[PDB]
RNA sequence: GUAAAGCGCACGCAGGCGGUUUGUUAAGUCAGAUGUGAAAUCCCCGGGCUCAACCUGGGAACUGCAUCUGAUACUGGCAAGCUUGAGUCUCGUAGAGGGGGGUAGAAUUCCAGGUGUAGCGGUGAAAUGCGUAGAGAUCUGGAGGAAUACCGGUGGCGAAGGCGGCCCCCUGGACGAAGACUGACGCUCAGGUGCGAAAGCGUGGGGAGCAAACAGGAUUAGAUACCCUGGUAGUCCACGCCGUAAACGAUGUCGACUUGGAGGUUGUGCCCUUGAGGCGUGGCUUCCGGAGCUAACGCGUUAAGUCGACCGCCUGGGGAGUAC
């Protein structure tokens, strides 16, 4: 959006998967494609890619196992107004391990468990189940 | 509104160009014109509100870009208020 | 080029929104459904129908509709399977269990005429009675030899024979029905995108299932 | 939304929030470490009173504050940008948007005069009332005030309240299109400022129709009413005040997503533009309705669906939006 780009990306995926939908699209980010790579190797996603060099805008691919979709949970939570910052032991495990937890480290993006196989901590972005 | 042998002549006396009717110390300026000249008309009548409504628009508007220049070129501020009568 | 050059499309403007990845491009006010996604469809269903037949089950061929009713024995009842091209009755695959009662005395309706058996009371009261056969031989005279719930339900037009279909997918009953452009297909199992009227959509198909269930048992 | 709850509507200071890129910083944040976080409680493991309560060793914890060394993804600061947000310019379009001043035609009432004559008016009937001092009806001339049939629509414009004859003058906003320009200049907004139907208030005007009060007639058991005959404030104007309404979509503003169908109104591109016309592409707006949402009714791309930013508000009924 205007004030949150990376609430809308959330939004957009789910909102796409309700209605079956194949593909997303909208404007991209450093942190938005680097969200978006996460879910890839999460299996959440098929692929994603881009286009323009000047005007970029993402392209991500829905998923569905069978008659339901897979990507069947996906909110946020360290939003505006109301940031979440987590150390290495207090990071959340969605849906009791299974869902993953995208969380920024000063290494870079990763999920509750990457971070937490490293040992360090960040700031929660959202959880995927 | 406004009359183009006005509008587009002021916009060549702010510009830091040509026909750069976007540049702030272009429209900011056209904006106090058309306020200064709607002064009189508000002088008479008075009771025409829904015509202030858009005056304090373009008034409040023009301070929103007053504020910018501020914060982006100290100097070019108080170098244009000066050659608009502006602060009063 | 083939026969599937009959149904190319069917039903205006009016469509359906889940019903599109099947249509081929509207064009001339209705649009048209794309048959090269009919294809697959054309025998995918077919094939199931041609494998349940070996199992020596049941097929029971839905079609309400005038344009289908006369003309959906040949390819059920000829074929000996199970058909109701009439008013579906309120239970017939859900409450089978009252209904059946129906059918008895039906078949034994049958017999009064059978033998001298029917030459009994008023020449009227035989009259009175004989109506019941009408009724009773048309609304289920086509189903009474299903002795239990069957096995694969095949349904013409899948909007008109709408009860039809549902009490089946409450019964664990899979379901081929044709549907169509204003059609809704979420409550077939076997979508078959194709024209729901068209007096000869009609009778090519439905007599092309009787087909591979005709052998389908060997 | 209807249960208690969206401020009547705007603008906007403080405050909260902030599109995209690179560098930089290292404040937030994260990692490590050093202090300190009294002991005792609590907890874990384990000891002693025959058990327990109790007593007790060590640890765990004390979620905090500070300091130091780092890490730089995200937030923040600084620098230079970028253009899709927002805005400017150009040229068009529609409109009962506003303020001022004109002006026209229909009708009512009244004044005068002509014709003409015993009724008119009113009700369910009636009666009050008006009529022989000549009404009513009719026709001619005149005065005055209020509102603008038809077009008028499921229509349009406005933030809301609201805004309809025609003409001119001053003026605001909305939208489309080729474009050109600025470069995040934005969203929201307690307090604050301003706008607010009608009724009402002050001063001064005006006053046809209508009509609280009031007065007759009728109804009725009664009738301080409904009905009838009258009728004052008021309704109208100016200027100032009052700020409320079932000020209602009973639904805060801004933005992004999410099947469809029929229609209305207005802009634009295009099509033998040969046409009423046909195909798109924007704005605003009706009705039906899917997923979903919902306690149900129902809402349903103009959401009451899926989300994000900011604000207002609710916490059982009565007492009470009352007392102080
Ligand atoms: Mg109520
Ligand atoms: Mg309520
Ligand atoms: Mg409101
Ligand atoms: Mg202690
Ligand atoms: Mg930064
Ligand atoms: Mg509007
Ligand atoms: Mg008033
Ligand atoms: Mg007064
Ligand atoms: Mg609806």
């Amino acid at each position: 959006s205007m004030q949150d780009p990376i609430a809308d990306m959330l939004t957009r995926i789910r909102n796409g998967q309700a209605a079956n939908k194949a593909a997303v699209t909208m404007p991209s980010s450093k942190l938005k494609v680097a969200i978006a790579n996460v879910l890839k190797e999460e299996g959440f996603i098929e692929d994603f890619k881009v286009e323009g060099d000047t005007k970029p805008e993402l392209e991500l691919t829905l998923k569905y196992f069978q008659g339901k979709a897979v990507v069947e949970s996906i909110q946020r939570v360290s939003r505006p107004g109301l940031r979440i910052y987590k150390r290495k032991d207090e990071l959340p495990k969605v849906m009791a391990g299974l869902g993953i937890a995208v969380v920024s480290t000063s290494k870079g993006v990763m999920t509750d468990r990457a971070a937490r196989q490293a040992g360090l901590g960040g700031e929660i972005i959202c959880y995927v189940a | 509104s406004l009359s183009t042998e006005a509008t587009a002549k002021i916009v060549s006396e702010f510009g830091r160009d040509a026909n750069d009717t976007g540049s702030t110390e272009v429209q900011v300026a056209l904006l106090t014109a058309q306020i200064n000249h709607l002064q009189g008309h508000f002088a008479e009548h008075k009771k025409d509100h829904h015509s202030r409504r858009g005056l304090l628009r373009m008034v409040s508007q023009r301070r929103k870009l007053l504020d910018y220049l501020k914060r982006k070129d100290v100097a070019r501020y108080t170098r244009l208020i000066e050659r608009l009568g502006l602060r009063r | 080029m083939l026969k599937a050059g009959v149904h190319f499309g069917h039903q205006t403007r009016y469509w359906n929104p889940k019903m599109k990845p099947f249509i081929f491009g509207a064009r001339n006010k209705v649009h048209i459904i794309n048959l090269e996604k009919t294809v697959p469809m054309f025998n995918e269903a077919l094939a199931e129908l041609n494998k349940i037949a070996s199992r020596k089950g049941k097929i029971l061929f839905v079609g309400t509709k005038r344009a289908a009713s006369e003309a959906v024995k040949d390819a059920a009842l000829s074929c000996d399977q199970f058909f109701v091209n009439h008013r579906w009755l309120g239970g017939m695959l859900t409450n089978w269990k009252t209904v059946r009662q129906s059918i008895k005395r039906l078949k034994d309706l049958e017999t009064q005429s059978q033998d001298g058996t029917f030459d009994k009371l008023t020449k009227k009261e035989a009259l009175m009675r004989t109506r019941e056969l009408e009724k009773l031989e048309n609304s289920l005279g086509g189903i009474k030899d299903m002795g239990g719930l069957p096995d694969a339900l095949f349904v013409i037009d899948a909007d008109h024979e709408h009860i039809a279909i549902k009490e089946a997918n409450n019964l664990g009953i899979p379901v081929f029905a044709i549907v169509d452009t204003n059609s809704d297909p979420d409550g077939v199992d076997f979508v078959i995108p194709g024209n729901d009227d068209a007096i000869r959509a009609v009778t090519l198909y439905l007599g092309a299932v009787a087909a591979t269930v005709r052998e389908g048992r060997s």
